[PDB]
């Protein structure tokens, strides 16, 4: 009864322990045809695929609130990051997918959250990270969390060299409790993908 | 409508009072109304 | 209600699950357009004050409750007690245009002069936080500037307020078993 | 002649919350379009009801640890939105700017133990009037509920709103130190090999939770 | 009694831009007739769109001279209505009294050479974010356009309005010296016996150019 | 768009010529009747002030934007802060008729007295420039004169304004690469 | 109509408010709307 294998473009991602995809803040995209671009935008369909990245190593000595904040977009050394140095104005959504593979005998949990415009946080502020598009990961139930968000922003197209709208945040809510039969150290990976990018305005070539 | 309490019409029209909004061509009320309730298994009385 | 503990879809185990019933609930006092359009005091400078809404303090009501939103849209009307003449200037004009009287001055009428300003920002929606330059907000996030001889107390309120993308809201930390303060009593 | 009026006395002062709108000064402004922009909320309770936020326990942690001894009280906190345990919750974030409320308060209980550790718990509501119960035998006579840890690992228990008056104060009284609105107690009844394992708790606004009479009592 | 009113506070001061009209004092005045009098304009953009006005180059001249060397950059000026090249234009005359605009800016390019001198040119729009291009090879990757001098001797290229925000400031910032709205570059690619010959340029308001929020920032 | 370069008919090579489309454009803030009917300060003399609109300065907004027109028609309403009594006089009366009170005086009501004057000129349309006598304007190009004991600040605005035959409008000359002035910022 | 913002009718009639205009018996909006566009020769895609 379960369709649990996502794909974006020509790359797939099958997980067998998906509790469900959480659509944050919208189920559909905004009007991409703005009046601040005079109709000179175009969709690049070849930017929609996953790209893997490493986040941290959740070990047993990590207390509450060992958070990790990577700003999206990060250094993409493929097709998507070519558009950052070749087009000035661009917009996109994201559909992140973090993995924390241990086994079903570890304990603890780590919250995953896509949060816009995130800087200067407190550890007393971490108690209310649930407000954002979030999805828990505990090894007793699942291994992945699959969050999808649209383009938010102050204005319709963005300059990603001077601005980073989203921030993938993973923090640890309960510490990793290994047992006699669990896994000692788990490593948190993530494959991130854009959704329906739209560039506008060609830079001159660097030559 | 806000924190207005007047039944009379405004004196200044609509565009010397506010800034007019422009269409081009909500969420958490739909999110809080799709909340699951009841139980998960076969209940008794 | 037993649930799927990690899917993060909303679940509301109501009070009917162990007998009983729910009552009609009214939420007018927690509406985002009702709770934000009342006057709040900010500290003024002597003459020139940019009409940014993020200079409202973080301890007050609609300053700590405006920072609940990531993105906000609201028309501002101010109420300023001053002496002299107070010239409002729209968004992004040169600050030498504060002295000119063709800009919308208000002559001194005792005691204070309240006046309704439009949303003059270029952006579709303003914001309360922005990671662009590492204060830490663009110069476009303002409703303009007012300049008088000496402003004494200028008050903000924000109407037709639309908010987007909520942020965490913090109450102060008790050191006791419960934060007991002296409530009003006869 | 002209239309005679009487410039009435006592009226017309500047009130900070009045429904009088100020006279415009600069018209003909057309905003940039904002329609169907993502993530809009209308009332602050819908954020508080659709998004649960953690609690606060001893050691600045949201989780409560299972207890391998004869004492079976996991947590026992008084029921107020100015409590110590409820302090970092978003629900008590906006209830710091009001005076009185009514309605249910959902508590969400997620168990984060391994697949071989099993336990069962109970949560009871002790109404005010005598001392709160210290054993799960004594707390069986409250409006309680039990659940055990299995496949679905989350439990949501809606705190009933019992009161004499129709609305109860969200600010616990400064001098009066008995907390005569109520206690809520959660225990463990047993556990199988669940030592050192956690139970992260959350709180949300209920289905019929509504606040009332906003004030500004300076953000503690 | 009489009709009671409340003389409200904060309202009624003299605002210089208000829609309140003053009470008359001297009536029954019939003007001389003015109907169908020639040369009436209604809005200031229609004068700015139907009448193009020259630019300003080095030497206080509107024309740009062809270059008989390896360097092929005829002109390279930043795109703002407070620029140095746009200064004597009527379009930047009335854009000195506003704060922000949007829309296209037409540039008109008339070639004034003799019938035996032939040349071809290009004009490109470099959006902000990196350095503007210095060669027509590097500026081929912009939103550019080329034309050569033949029978019809005038070329009109509409500058696109690309921006993040919906409106851009017509006043370049005093402290911020990067000019993050954009550059516009015009080159020559080749010329045949066109030494010492000119290319007079003009600027007009576009089809969808509209200004916004008038101020009075004292006529520089 | 390639054109006939000297016929001087209007050509607008739009942005559709290289792909794309145009948006809806609104021009209310550049209307000639909207941009001119707001108050502007002029310098007063002590007692007698002819109500000519070409004594507005050339640096202000609606003085430099009134000189855009060659021929203009506009009803004037003034707002003058004075002491004593202020007698308005129509066009072309003797200047000894400023003292008489049968002419439309305004008694002193604090702080200022604004009043709407009709177009009293004999001509069908006034003008901003005139080569008749080589100041350099006829004595008929005025709305009349006001006389008080001591005027302090008198303000013009011109409504129902019709303009004809445009003239060049000049912005100030940058000496840098671009005229960068200190814009308003928080 | 101008820079008015009142929905109520004026108090003073029409002739104690303005100066009445008299008929006897516009351009640049017609000039800017007759602007040539498109191309001049045979275009391609």
């Amino acid at each position: 009864d379960r369709i649990l294998t996502t794909r974006n473009g020509h790359t797939t991602s099958t997980t067998q322990s998906s509790v469900g995809v959480t659509y944050g803040y919208a189920t559909a995209e905004d009007f991409v045809s703005g009046p601040n671009t005079s109709g000179l935008e175009t969709r690049v369909a070849q930017a929609e695929r996953f790209f893997k990245t490493h986040l941290f190593d959740w070990v047993t000595s990590d207390p509450f609130g060992r958070c990790h904040l990577l700003e999206l977009p990060t250094d993409h050394k493929g097709v998507y990051g070519y558009l950052t140095d070749s087009y000035a104005y661009m917009r996109n959504g994201w559909d992140v997918e973090v993995t924390a593979v241990g086994n079903q005998f570890n304990g603890g949990c780590l919250l995953v959250a896509m949060v816009p415009e995130l800087c200067s946080i407190q550890k007393r502020e971490l108690y209310q990270l649930t407000l954002f598009p979030h999805q828990f990961i505990n090894p007793r139930t699942n291994m992945t969390a699959h969050i999808t968000v649209p383009f938010v922003g102050v204005n319709r197209y963005d300059q990603y060299k001077v601005h980073k709208p989203w921030t993938l945040v993973v923090m640890v809510v309960a510490p990793l409790t290994v047992n006699s039969e669990g896994a000692p150290q788990i490593k948190v990976y993530a494959n991130i993908a854009p959704t329906n990018v739209h560039v506008a305005g060609e830079f001159p070539s660097k030559e | 409508s806000g924190n207005t309490g007047s039944i009379i019409n405004n004196y200044y029209m609509q565009q010397y009072q506010n800034s007019m909004d422009t269409q081009l061509g909500d969420w958490f009320s739909k999110l809080a109304s799709s909340a699951f309730s009841g139980l998960f298994g076969a209940l008794l009385a | 209600t037993t649930s799927a503990g990690e899917s993060a879809d909303p679940v509301t185990a109501t009070v009917e699950n162990y007998g009983g019933e729910t009552q009609v609930q009214r939420r007018q006092h927690t509406d985002v357009s009702f709770i934000l359009d009342r006057f709040v005091k900010v500290t003024p400078k002597d003459q020139i004050n940019v009409l940014d809404l993020m200079q409202t303090p973080a301890h007050t009501l609609v300053g700590a409750l405006l920072r609940t939103a990531t993105y906000y849209f609201a028309d501002l009307e101010v109420a300023v007690k001053h002496e002299g003449n107070l010239t409002w200037v729209p968004n992004g004009a040169p600050e030498a245009a504060l002295d000119n009287t063709t800009n919308p001055t208000a002559y001194h009428k005792a005691p204070l002069t309240r006046l309704a300003l439009p949303y003059t920002a270029p952006h579709r929606v303003l914001a309360t936080v922005y990671n662009g330059e590492s204060r830490a907000l663009p110069t476009s996030f303002n409703y303009g500037a007012i300049k008088a001889t000496r402003v004494t107390e200028l008050l903000y309120r924000m109407k037709r307020a639309e908010t987007y993308c909520p942020r965490p809201l913090l109450a102060i930390h008790p050191d006791q078993a419960r934060h007991k303060q002296k409530i009003v009593a006869p | 002649g002209i239309f005679p009026v009487a410039c009435s006395d006592g009226y017309g002062g500047l009130v900070t919350t009045d429904p009088k709108t100020a006279d415009p000064a600069y018209g003909k402004v057309f905003n940039p379009p904002r329609n169907m922009l993502p993530g809009r909320f209308t009332n602050f309770l819908d954020v508080a009801e659709a998004c649960p936020t953690f609690l606060h326990f001893e050691g600045d942690v949201p989780y409560v640890t299972t207890k391998t001894d004869s004492d079976r009280v996991l947590a026992q906190f008084d029921l107020s939105l100015a409590a110590k345990h409820m302090s970092n919750t978003f629900l008590a974030g906006l209830a710091q700017y009001y005076t009185q409320y009514s309605g249910t308060i959902n508590l969400h209980f997620m168990f984060t133990g391994p697949t071989d550790a099993k336990a069962r718990y109970m949560i009871a509501y002790a109404p005010p009037g005598m001392e709160p119960p210290k054993t799960p035998e004594a707390a069986a006579h409250c409006i309680h509920a039990e659940w055990d840890t299995g496949l679905n690992s989350k439990f949501t228990f809606s705190i009933p709103y019992l009161s004499a008056a129709d609305y109860t104060y969200t600010a616990s009284d400064v001098a009066e130190t008995t907390n005569v609105q109520g206690w809520v107690c959660l225990f463990q009844i047993t556990h199988g090999k669940a030592d050192g394992d956690a139970l992260v708790v959350l709180a949300s606004a209920g289905k019929d939770f509504e606040l009332r009479l906003p004030v500004d009592a300076r953000t503690q």
